[PDB]
């Protein structure tokens, strides 16, 4: 669990049952009034930005969201699948998680893959893929 | 650049910062308002439920006695004293404390710049606020909006009667529940919405000035005689940020002593400490104070916004990271 | 008798005269250029100046955060000077200082202070504009100016750079303060308890008198006379008995300024005094690089007191301690 | 029992075995030195003024040193004494104590007798007294019935009784 007056950019927080990554954070305590955190936070299973209201008492959940460098082996038009080169596991993400970049996942290559809780829910290609002109 | 030993404020932004302390001065010296100096420590503190001030203890020559003291959150108290002793309108350019406070636009101790004018309602200290923000930010007169009208027009409801579900539906649309739902305070609903609903959509282009805040948060100032539902307060803000605070002062000894006694009893409940009342300012309003209104404003703040700087460590010396 | 508590502790017309000042001082410095500066009362480091005790507070931040000690500013010397560093070129202050265990007559735990500082200007230099000030605000002549020396023989006759620390104590028993001379084992000790009530009681009579070149050993942040390497390049004036400023041509050498420093602690803990951490943001400062300048700290009330011939400090002060 | 700072006109305090009266005190405190409290005292032993100085931190055992009226009754080379009206005890004070006073003193007068650890160490008589002239020619100097000699005028004979003032010595009027 982290303060309020923790967040600091890159952290990540369970809120409402979601996964969150805060970009910015910031002090506010008008006249005559309790003093709060306006977070500008990234709302990882949808990649839209949203913004909350916290109490400078309250606090929040850390969650689990780390980036593994998985490799991308192949997709049957319905989930993508990544392979760990150490650990020898694979993982499947589906559309929503690969999003809109499908479109230069090439048949093997690695990829950073944002996983909440294991399961993928965000797919970064490395955008420097060489590709055909069909 | 961050080197800690250089001053968080650049070298030509303290060279303007001065030009606007000095053009505060000047203004005031037009208009004929004393200058004045009280006390950055004392004996009394302020009873008020969000603040919290430093306290430090003084002890005597030799070692002898001890004395604890706290650090002014305002120079309020004093001031009132002096307006009873009979100083006419004076204003004050003074440093003042306020701990478990820092952020982009607080430190710990910041400079305030208060006054008071005997015989000048809410409306008549307003536009003398207008008119130190025209100069200063070269901006044009300021709006003015009622809490009221504010919350209509920005929040389509009416803080005036709609109630804590209404309203706290309107917190949940601005996505404010997490804060909301589980709050029963009505006024503390009010202030989550006009601080997050209100607040940053107000003076863009230019200042905006809101009065008649709600009775509930009247704070020192008198409660209207029209409406006994909001109270003669106002702010003013500028491009999402918070200037002043001022009010038809209160002068009735019997009811300021009540609400003092009330902000302790509010405090226990929630485990914070409690605060001696301030004896001195209750004994000058039983003297009699000049029907006055005052106003308190954030120079930093001002000279933030004149300068178009984007933090307040930017144009203050050394903020509390590096002091 | 007294008036009621609530009643500020100076009359309105000395207030009213005392802003009258205030603006005085301002356009003095407006006038010469010099830039004014708001420095912090709150700071993470204190001074080491042996007899000084400062104030304490403890900042709490927003939420759950470790607490930070904090000092109150005793001095905004250490502020100023790395505003120097930074750049700032000739500036002055009108602060609030604060400085525990000193209540009375002419000192309050808190108080204004006029500090400046002039790049490139020695210590007489700047001693003729303390002179100009004074002429200015207390219309008096100007001042007379003798070395910490030739005061010494003046009016105690003896010379303070020579005499043993024996002769040192006759002229004490000679105006009986044996008490605590006697026993007494400090050189510099002894000479300040002979300066302050064997040469101050006799001096600025008449107008305001300087006294310039104090023992090498009372230098303070002051530097060592390269002449005579026995005084330092520091002066104080006084005036109708009320020391009004100290000020001195400032040390540059960073290394030799820590130093110092060290030695304020080893002297305090000896004393049983609390040792206090040297300010690593002064001595930053002066590494990088400190044009060569001089500073002085004026007590404006002190001044105010003499220009409305008040007779307690509480007397231009609008709330005294007890009614704070 | 007391601290220096903490001295102030009236405290009865103790400096090597004499006793001292505060008269003022007042806090000094240098540039750079260390703090001091000046104080003005009277030498209650020998009515003489004093100054001096005192590091703040110094401090100063409280003095027995009280006054009292009592009222003198008679001297017989040894002691003068005095009578405590309302214990009924009585205390002698020796000719140090009587100091330049005896002069003055009239069997039954009220007088003001300081005090230190019980024994009297100086005594005041009253402002005026009433005493006859034993001795006196036809101002001139006149002998009052205490041998005190004071300056009257010429047509004031030896008889008459005259008021003097104990503070200046001087003839104030005839009684
Ligand atoms: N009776 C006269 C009016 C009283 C106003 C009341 N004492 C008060 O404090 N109002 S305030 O809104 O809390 O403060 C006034 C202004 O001070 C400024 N302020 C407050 N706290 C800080 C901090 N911590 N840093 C910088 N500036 C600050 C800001 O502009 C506020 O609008
Ligand atoms: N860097 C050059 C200036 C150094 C100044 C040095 N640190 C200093 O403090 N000198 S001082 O003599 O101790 O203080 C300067 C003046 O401040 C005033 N002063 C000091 N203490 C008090 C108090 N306690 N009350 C009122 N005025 C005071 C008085 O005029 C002193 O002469």
């Amino acid at each position: 669990t982290y303060y309020s007056n923790d967040f600091r950019a890159g952290l990540k927080i369970m809120l409402d049952g979601e996964p969150y990554a805060v970009e910015a954070s910031e002090f506010v305590k008008p006249g005559k009034g309790q003093a709060f955190a306006r977070v500008k936070l990234r709302r990882l299973l949808t990649g839209t930005r949203v913004e909350k209201t916290f109490k400078s008492t309250d606090s929040a959940e850390g969650a689990d969201v780390v980036d593994m460098n998985l490799t991308y082996l192949y997709n049957d038009g319905e989930f993508w699948h990544f392979m760990n080169n150490e650990t020898f596991e694979q993982l499947s993400a589906d559309a929503k998680a690969i999003g809109d970049n499908a479109k230069w996942l090439l048949d093997q290559a690695e990829c950073i893959v944002t996983l909440w809780n294991g399961q993928p829910i965000s797919v970064t290609p490395p955008n420097f893929v060489e590709l055909e002109i069909v | 650049e961050t080197a800690s030993w250089q001053p968080s404020a650049s070298i030509p932004n303290l060279l303007k910062r001065a030009a606007i302390m000095a053009e505060i001065r000047r203004f005031f010296a037009d208009r004929g308002v004393l200058e004045v100096e009280t006390p950055c420590m004392s004996q009394a503190t302020v009873t008020d439920i969000h603040l919290v001030p430093f306290e430090t203890r003084f002890v005597g020559p030799g070692h002898s006695q001890g004395m604890n003291l706290w650090l002014m959150t305002s120079p309020e108290y004093h001031m009132k004293r002096l307006l009873v002793a009979g100083c006419g309108p004076v204003f004050q350019l003074c440093r003042s404390f306020r701990n478990e406070e820092m952020g982009r636009y607080h430190n710990p101790e910041f400079t305030m710049l208060e006054w008071y004018r005997p015989h000048y309602d809410m409306y008549r200290l307003m536009n003398e606020v207008d008119d130190l923000l025209q100069q200063v930010l070269d901006c044009p007169a300021a709006e003015s909006l009622s809490y009221q009208q504010a919350f209509l027009r920005y929040l389509e409801i009416d803080p005036l009667s709609a109630d804590k579900t209404q309203l706290r539906e309107v917190a949940a649309k601005l996505d404010l529940s997490n804060v909301a739902d589980t709050e029963e305070d009505r006024d503390t609903l009010l202030q989550l919405l006009f601080t997050f609903g209100v607040e940053p959509n107000i003076g863009k282009e230019k200042p905006t000035f809101v009065y008649h805040f709600p009775a509930s948060q009247a704070s020192l100032a008198q409660i209207s005689t029209e409406d006994h539902r909001v109270a003669e307060r106002f702010e003013v803000y500028y491009k999402g940020i918070e200037l002043a605070n001022g009010f038809h002062e209160l002068t009735d000894a019997r009811e300021q002593q009540q609400r003092f006694e009330q902000d302790n009893r509010k405090r226990a409940a929630r485990g914070l400490p409690q605060h001696p009342i301030d004896q001195n300012l209750i004994e000058a309003l039983k003297v009699g104070m000049p029907d006055c209104s005052g106003v308190a404003l954030g120079v930093d703040r001002l000279v933030m916004l004149a300068l178009g700087a984007e933090t307040l460590a930017e144009v203050i010396a050394f903020s509390v990271d590096r002091a």
